């Protein structure tokens, strides 16, 4: 018999102000930053925040309540340390990886890449892919920005909630 | 007269 | 549209004969005791707001006045003319102690800042001129119109400078930094009339259009007053909440700023020998009360408005309609 | 899907790229090549960013005036709180920064008519071992004898306008053949 | 006119010495490619240089991204005409009269939008990683301070330098006057045209070896070369896999320590 | 003739106004003149 | 609870809230010189005040002797900076 | 406006519509894409370089 | 909105009149008041509240003004400066109840009993720590140290006066013995500043080596004294006495930084957690209000500045 | 026009984007800008010229009427429906709506047309014509369930006293067509 409806749900659907994406999430390779990521959307950590971080080819980054890249919080406190597993790289666009400030310091903060950049890898906590959606992912990788990579429009999380399944309507 | 704290560089 | 609000009719009782050529000016004194008007005489006459009484002629300008503003905080006045010059006269010697150069072509309308000691002219030549009443120093120049000017508004939270302009545009003027930051194109014809609501934060403006209302500081739009399809030049507005607008053609609209309903139309009638073309207005202000409106008139005289009391309210009334 | 390798853009599906197959993966144009135009976007009420081209080219003011709510008549006999005039503060406190703007420009006009820096340079190559410098300013002796330096009357076209705002009108009424 | 607190200069022309002397003007030399007047400084940079100034104005310096005084670039220190080449920014800046005085007018009325950080379009947006890559290469990673310093005793070329051990300026060979990198402009160096200190490093870029593949088409093979010695210092297969697999896929890897 | 009372309009485009960017390509269009 | 940076701070932030850093990567097309922190076209400008007499005296050792004691703020161990075999000496 | 009515009316009328070609794109393309509503992001750029443009120009 | 803390007109302030490198600053002990000087030798006192218009402005001082503290009561104002003489000047009448002149050499760090009897701590250049009382032209006590002493507290109960100097380590004497009791050693470059806590168990002491480093100066201790360093603060070439200053509450400590930024730690962790920008120069001297949470600074860059913080 | 010719059209932009800055409310100019481009055929800039026009002036019908012209001249037709789309966000008044529905009509859509006839009822629908010609669009597609709901809805809308009775003779001649006859003399 399926197992019941619990927090160990397998995607995480966005509802933006570009589109839907949807996120499969990769339990058995950081657990911790999963549930961190479930969590913080279940209990709409994420609704409201934007997407503050855009650059051309490399990655899409939010996440953050405050828009500045310093703020947000992990539902253990603060930081939290790294799931680093070698078995997971940045092997091109689409994969959804953890922001830290430094190692063993991954927050609420997490980004989208957009290109092959193996040589971040074991800096960067790999947590899933986009599943659905990449089609939005590049449109949103040629907005152009500021000297800042800060979006002259933002683009706003309005929702994000976990689901079973990666279906998008 | 009030005012506020400029913020200066960094390393 | 809501609920207007009833207001009485407003009713005529002087024509004051004098001017010797059109009048386009009137401002009332902060005193309350006497209003300025100024001619294609290219005289000023100061008359006595009560009596209607005439006690000055000021003869310097070359050509012809079209602006006159009484400070509301110095005691002098400032004029402008179709001869380019603006003046300021000063109200304890009766002489003229100050001149403005700059302006490249005839100047037709100023305003008065009122709490700054700073002064702004619309001319021809498509500007308007900051002015350091002080010192004479000009320090902006509101070029941005790209066709004449003629109304200025301030005031003393921003935007601290209104301006209108027969390129069908509204412009709004961030008086410190000098820049403009936004262009109000909803009119289809040339803006001549402007007017600050004196207990909202909302703004008025008239073209042969439509009479436009406005929310400040953003300056977003709210409704027309319509039906008055004249070549419209004055607006006056009412610490009650009335608006008058004048036209060319000497017709006279009166409105509830609340609903924008009209009721009011008065035709002028000039006085003699002038009858079929020289109708027209082309100035009005409220007395600082707001229960007296003075109109400058083509037909080269001033008249005085007052509102009609003796039965009036249930005999009027205005029911629902919206 | 371990055993399986993808090879072509059709291979990812709508998803991106795996990062359990250790191989370069482009799941569209993406990262293949290399890196003057603004990008057609939504806005936050769901509507779609037509109207961007207006913004092209000022310095944020307020003219958003290119949808459509902003010419339709909104309310009458409004619901009065940012329609009130505002209070005593406010007209105090946006009067006393217009002048003091404009006083410390006319000191230095009217004239027209120790000090330090300390710098850090994103150029690291540096002084020695310096992330920063500390300099020393002082000002050119003016000469009281010596006549203006340069010829200023030189003369260039005005500026162009800034970016047209849109027209805004109602539409045309027609009146076509008697009038 | 155009003022501010601080002068647009790189580290070659500041640099050996952390602590500095400067002399600032209210605006009092005109700019030597726009003759607009601007606000001037005068530094000696350190021991034994002569007393350099800013040349350039500032929206000159902003326009091309250059030091006002070498008009170096800010970024690489190349002249201008390599780092244009490369960047491919054609002689795009208007140069007469009434074009370059209304197009810098333009260009500062934008530059004020913008914040005060940046040069204008054109360098500021660029965007070609390849490009800028073969820049740094090429542009040198040391500062040139016997550029910076000294000017040439003339009185000692003729022969006859009655000042000699109190003299400033320098006893020594000047530049013959075949050689054409004395002939450089200032013009010609900031608009990069001609510019004959560019050309030297320009032609040495070019010469430069680099990698072109066979002309066997189905050649997929690449020899490598320069591991090191069989050891502790050999590199191991991940660090070739976890690498070489960021371009593309390998069908096949081969070891010979 | 050397001249500086003018600017000459064929040396290089005149108080040169660039057309501003859009939602589209631009440098995609190419042409040819013969 | 974080404070973005600003041309001056109203409000007296404690620590955590100015200087915690900007989370996530950095990029690759910009390197050592471009990503450091700036205001004017080159560098960080700012006012500053001295001891005259002591930033004289640092000219000084440097232009004679060929190195000089740190301006840097926040120098750390980099106390000194010039000819250091010298310094030590 | 009228006469510039005149000309799009009578320029449609004269246009041969491409429809066996259009029913095509209709098929892959047709629903997600095609059909837009103003607020919904077309991509790609459509570009039919040489019959098109050639068609424009004479017309 | 946004959370105020004080009665201060505004979250901070910016005070400007003098003209020379402010060296030091003090608030009286009621809270009402606050003294600063230094290089401009006037000494400019303004109020906590309001406008915090400079009030008065003592000069008589020829010699720049090292350091300045109040008297426990508030009455009078005790400052020193290298005009080689210690100055108290009496608060109502704004004049010099006495001019001590026996000192050598500049006199650099002043301070003065907390009860009992008026004695004012001084230490200078000339080696000497010298103890004056209010009612003799000769001091009480005078222990002379072969380096230069630039800094001086008593402790609580006025009995011992620790001085520290050129040494590094301290000269700690007893006023019974006339002896060095102890030495606290750890210090490895000259002393800016020493302040006593509140209760007086401990004391901070500055130092040119970019550390702050407390002591425990209770009678008895079973080991080392060294209860902690702190760092992050910053000396300059300057060389400046930058002072440093006690939290009334004691969970917070401060010392003034060559680097602008004004530090706070918390006593027990040594970690920072409060760094707040604002000035343009070296930050000599820096105190806090000893009945609001209200941080004084004072800079070489010629301006004062009060602020508001959530002391926690 | 004259640099256009000489390939110097790199130039005639200059030109063009000269001349809006003088007068920028400018029909004649702006027609004249995007035809050089379009027969320069340099699409890109003469869609971004459309985009601007449009956007400057959103009731110039003459824009919207080149701009969806140029682009269904390309067979871009997805993107000829979405000018269409935006052109009516800006209630532009009959001629537009028509135009859209005869549009649709050529490409035979004609559900699609259909929607465009149901909002173009919201908006104008004050206006008795438009009902009538929608209930005849519906009838000579052969709909005539739908005519009949048209008829009856607009008699429906315009109320029972102010009787619009030019739809009601219009609804009985329908039914007379249809041979409904006992409805018609109804
Ligand atoms: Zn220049
Ligand atoms: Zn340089
Ligand atoms: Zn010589």
């Amino acid at each position: 018999m399926p197992a019941p409806i619990n927090d160990q749900a397998p995607y995480v659907i966005l509802d933006t102000t570009m589109g839907k994406i949807a996120l499969e999430l990769y339990w058995n390779h950081a657990p911790r930053t999963c549930q961190n990521f479930s969590q913080l959307a279940k209990r709409n950590y994420y609704n409201g925040t934007i997407f503050h971080r855009i650059i051309a080819d490399f990655m899409i980054q939010g996440g953050d309540p405050t828009g500045t890249g310093r703020g947000g919080a992990s539902i253990y406190g603060d930081k939290f340390s790294d799931e680093i597993d070698e078995r997971l790289k940045h092997t091109g666009a689409g994969i959804l990886s953890m922001a830290n400030a430094g190692p063993n310091t991954n927050g609420s903060q997490f980004f989208i890449t957009l290109a092959p950049t193996q040589h971040l890898d074991g800096k960067h906590t790999i947590f899933g892919r986009v599943a659905a959606g990449m089609k939005v992912i590049a449109n949103m990788g040629r907005v152009d920005t500021d000297n800042h990579d800060r979006p002259k429009i933002e683009i706003r999380i309005l929702k994000a909630y976990p689901s079973e399944s990666s279906v998008l309507s | 007269k009030p005012g506020g704290r400029g913020m200066p560089a960094m390393p | 549209m809501m609920k207007p609000k009833w207001h009485a009719p407003w009713k005529l009782y002087r024509v004051a004969s004098g001017h010797t050529g059109w009048v386009r000016a009137v401002d009332v004194e902060p005193g309350n005791q006497w209003f300025a008007s100024g001619g294609a005489d290219r005289i000023i006459k100061i008359w006595d707001l009560a009596s209607g009484q005439l006690k000055l002629s000021l003869t310097g300008h070359i050509s012809s006045v079209r602006a006159v503003k009484v400070s509301p905080r110095h005691p002098f006045l400032f004029s402008g003319g179709e001869d380019k010059q603006v003046k300021c006269w000063d109200l304890e010697y009766n002489k003229v102690i100050r001149h403005y150069h700059g302006h490249l072509s005839a100047v037709q309308a100023l305003s008065v800042h009122p709490s700054l000691d700073v002064l702004v002219t619309c001319a021809r030549d498509s500007t308007a001129r900051v002015w350091d009443m002080r010192t004479k120093a000009q320090v902006h120049c509101f070029a941005g119109h790209t066709n004449t000017v003629a109304d200025v508004v301030c005031q003393s939270v921003d935007p601290q400078v209104i301006t209108a302009s027969h390129d069908a545009t509204v412009r709004l003027w961030d008086l410190a930094a000098g820049r403009s930051m936004c262009t109000l194109t909803h009119h289809k014809k040339s803006v001549r009339a402007l007017t600050i609501h004196p207990r909202l934060n909302m703004f008025a403006s008239a073209s042969p259009d439509n009479i436009k209302q406005w929310k400040l500081p953003k300056g977003e739009f709210m409704q027309n007053l319509s039906g008055h399809n004249a070549i419209i030049n004055t607006l006056s507005s009412n610490d009650d909440g009335v608006v008058v607008s004048g036209a060319d053609n000497g017709s006279l609209c009166f409105w509830d700023w609340r609903s924008g309903f009209c009721f009011q139309k008065i035709q002028t009638k000039p006085q003699p020998g002038s009858i079929e073309s020289e109708a027209g207005i082309y100035a009005s202000c409220f007395d600082k009360t707001g229960l007296r409106l003075i109109t400058a008139e083509a037909d080269k005289t001033i008249k005085m408005y007052k509102e009609d009391d003796e039965a009036t309210e249930e005999s009027h009334p205005i029911v629902w309609r919206p | 899907r371990t055993s399986f390798r993808p090879r072509g853009p059709e291979d990812f599906g709508d998803g991106g790229a795996f990062p359990e197959i250790h191989v370069a993966q482009f799941p569209l144009g993406l990262g293949l090549g290399d890196m003057n135009t603004l990008a057609l976007q939504y806005g936050t009420d769901g509507k779609l960013q037509h109207d961007a081209i207006a913004r092209i080219g000022h310095v944020k003011d307020k003219v958003v005036y290119s949808k459509l709510n902003d010419m339709k008549a909104k309310t009458w006999n409004e619901d009065d709180d940012d329609i009130q005039k505002p209070d005593d503060d406010a007209v105090i406190d946006a009067t006393e920064k217009t002048r003091m703007a404009l006083e410390k420009i006319v000191n230095s006009k009217v004239a027209s008519a120790a000090q330090y820096i300390r710098y850090t340079p994103s150029q690291q190559n540096g002084a020695a071992g310096s992330q920063q410098r500390i300099i020393r300013m002082v000002e050119e002796q003016k000469d009281p004898m010596e006549p203006p330096k340069f010829k200023i009357n030189q003369k260039i076209p005005r500026a162009p306008p800034s970016p047209p705002a849109p027209v805004m009108h109602s539409p045309p009424r027609k009146m076509t053949a008697k009038d | 006119w155009e003022d501010s607190d601080f002068p647009i200069l790189c580290e070659t022309c500041l640099g050996n010495n952390p602590y500095m002397r400067m002399m600032k003007d209210k605006y009092g030399r005109e700019c030597k490619i726009c003759e607009r007047p601007f606000t001037t400084f005068r530094w000696q940079p350190g021991k034994g240089a002569r007393y350099k100034n800013t040349e350039l104005c500032q929206t000159c310096a902003k326009v091309k991204n250059v030091c006002q005084t070498c008009m170096f670039d800010l970024e690489y220190g190349l002249p201008v005409q390599v780092r244009d080449h490369e960047l491919q920014i054609a002689d795009n800046i208007p140069k007469q009269g009434a074009n370059r005085d209304f197009f810098l007018q333009n260009v500062e009325r934008t530059l004020g939008q913008g914040d005060g950080t940046q040069p204008i379009a054109q360098i500021a947006n660029n965007m070609d990683q390849a490009a800028h890559d073969r820049l740094r290469r090429m542009g040198r990673t040391q500062p040139y301070y016997k550029r910076n310093a000294p000017h040439i005793c003339s009185f000692f070329v003729k022969g006859e330098c009655k000042r000699g051990e109190e003299c400033p300026y320098r006893h020594e060979k000047p530049t013959d006057p075949d050689d054409p990198l004395s002939r450089q402009n200032i013009r010609d160096r900031y608009y990069g045209t001609n510019d004959p200190v560019a050309e030297k490093i320009l032609n040495r870029a070019a010469a430069a070896p680099t990698l072109s593949p066979p002309a066997d088409t189905t050649i997929t093979t690449l020899y490598i070369g320069n591991l090191g010695p069989s050891g502790a210092q050999q590199v191991t297969e991940k660090d070739l896999n976890d690498f070489f697999y960021q371009y593309g896929d390998i069908r096949c890897l081969r070891v010979l320590t | 003739k050397p001249k500086r009372n003018q600017i000459d309009y064929s040396e290089e485009i005149p108080f040169e106004k660039h057309v501003p960017a859009g939602f589209h390509n631009p440098s995609e269009d190419r042409y040819v003149v013969e | 609870i974080v404070d973005p940076k600003t041309k001056e701070i109203k409000s007296n932030p404690k620590f955590d809230q100015l200087f915690k850093p900007e989370s996530g990567p950095v990029n690759h097309f910009k390197s050592e010189q471009q990503r450091s922190q700036k205001n004017t076209l080159t560098g960080f400008v700012e006012p500053a005040h001295l001891n005259e007499f002591h930033f004289n005296r640092q000219i000084r050792s440097f232009d004679t002797l060929g190195y000089a004691q740190n301006p840097t703020a926040e120098s750390g161990t980099t106390h000194f900076v010039g000819d250091v075999k010298k310094a030590e000496a | 406006e009228d006469m510039t009515l005149r000309q799009h009316t009578r320029l449609t009328a004269a246009l041969d519509p491409d429809l066996d070609s259009y029913k095509k794109m209709r098929e892959c393309v047709g629903g997600e894409q095609f059909y837009p509503t103003a607020d919904t992001l077309i991509h790609g750029n459509h570009y039919p370089t040489t019959a098109a443009m050639d068609k424009l120009t004479k017309d | 909105t946004a959370q105020r803390f004080s009665n201060l007109m505004a979250p901070t302030m910016v005070l400007l009149g003098h003209e020379g490198e402010i060296y030091t600053g003090a608030f009286s002990p009621d809270g009402t008041c606050l003294a600063t000087s230094g290089y401009d030798q006037k000494i400019f006192f303004w109020n906590v509240y309001g406008e915090c218009e400079n009030f008065s402005t003592i000069k008589g001082h020829s010699g720049a003004v090292m350091d300045l503290k109040f008297t426990t009561d508030s009455s009078s104002l005790v400052s020193c400066g290298t005009d080689k003489s210690v100055r108290v000047w009496d608060m109502e009448t704004g004049t010099c109840a006495r001019r001590f002149r026996t000192h050598t050499d500049f006199v650099n760090a002043v301070h003065p009993s907390r009860r009992g009897v008026t004695l004012v701590a001084s230490a200078s250049d000339d080696g000497t720590c010298r103890v004056h009382d209010m009612r003799t032209k000769e001091p009480v006590k005078t222990y002379t140290n072969r380096y230069q002493q630039t800094a001086v507290t008593f402790n609580d109960s006025s009995d011992q006066v620790i001085s520290g100097g050129i040494d590094n380590v301290l000269k700690v004497w007893d006023m019974r013995r006339d002896e060095i009791t102890y030495t606290l050693t750890g210090h490895r470059d000259t002393i800016t500043g020493i302040s006593l806590s509140p209760s007086g168990k401990f004391i901070i002491s500055n130092s040119m080596d970019c550390t702050v480093r407390q002591w425990d100066i209770r009678p008895f201790v079973p080991g080392q004294r060294s209860v902690g360093v702190f760092a992050g603060h910053n000396h300059n070439f300057e060389k400046n006495l930058l002072k440093c200053s006690w939290s009334p509450c004691e969970r917070f400590i401060t010392a003034g930084s060559s680097d602008r930024f004004l530090y706070v730690w918390e006593t027990l962790s040594k970690k920072i957690v409060y760094k707040l920008p604002g000035h343009m120069g070296s930050v000599n001297c820096t105190d806090f209000h000893p009945k609001e949470p209200i941080m004084l600074s004072c800079g070489s860059d010629k301006r004062v500045f009060l602020g508001e913080i959530d002391m926690s | 026009k004259w640099e256009e010719s000489i390939g110097e059209i790199q130039r005639a932009r200059s030109v063009f984007e000269r001349a809006l800055d003088v007068d920028h409310r400018s029909i004649s100019i702006w027609l004249q800008y995007a035809e050089m481009e379009m027969r320069c055929k340099q699409i890109n800039h003469a869609r971004n010229v459309f985009d601007r026009a449009i956007t400057i002036m959103p009731r110039a019908m003459q824009f919207w009427l080149k701009y969806s012209y140029m682009e269904e001249v390309i067979e871009n037709i997805p993107g000829a429906r979405q000018i269409f789309e935006r052109w009516i966000e800006w209630e532009p008044p009959e001629q537009a709506w028509q135009t859209y529905i005869n549009f649709e009509l050529r490409y035979k859509e004609i559900d699609r047309a259909r929607s465009v006839y149901q909002r173009f009822l919201h908006v104008h629908g004050i206006n008795v014509q438009n009902w009538i010609k929608y209930a005849k669009f519906e009838e000579r597609n052969g709909y005539i369930g739908n005519a009949r709901a048209a008829y009856e809805k607009a008699m429906e809308y315009f109320g029972e006293e102010d009787i619009n009775e030019t739809v009601l003779v219009a609804f009985a001649l329908f039914e007379e067509r249809q041979k409904e006859h006992e409805r018609a003399r109804g």
